[PDB]
């Protein structure tokens, strides 16, 4: 699996809803190119991805 | 003799007077409130 060396999350634009209404970009400088699971660690906000 | 000057050259916040239907055109003076009913699909998510 890539190893993300540093991410950084800013988001923009949230909206708490019933529908996605946040966006958050994540900027990363990993080591190779690949798939990783995109998770959200809480109960209170679910990621569409 | 007498008639002055016309509100062609008279009248305020310069504004021109033209006669068809005696009208006073484009007379800046004050502050119009105004509200708009943007329609829905004019609105983008904020994903896009
Ligand atoms: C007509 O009006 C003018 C404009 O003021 C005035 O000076 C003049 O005496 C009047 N009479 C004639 C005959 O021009």
């Amino acid at each position: 699996s890539p190893t993300i060396l540093e991410v950084s999350c800013t988001v923009a634009d949230c909206i708490y809803s019933a529908d996605f209404g946040g966006s958050l970009t994540l900027q990363y400088k990993a080591d190779r190119e690949g798939h990783c699971p995109v998770h959200s660690h809480s109960t209170t906000a679910v990621l569409k991805e | 003799n007498n008639s002055g000057r016309p509100l062609q050259e008279t009248a305020p916040f310069g504004c021109k007077i033209e006669v068809e239907p005696l009208r006073a055109s484009n007379c800046a003076y004050g502050h119009i409130p105004i509200s708009i009913d943007i329609p829905d699909a004019a609105f983008v998510r904020s994903s896009e």
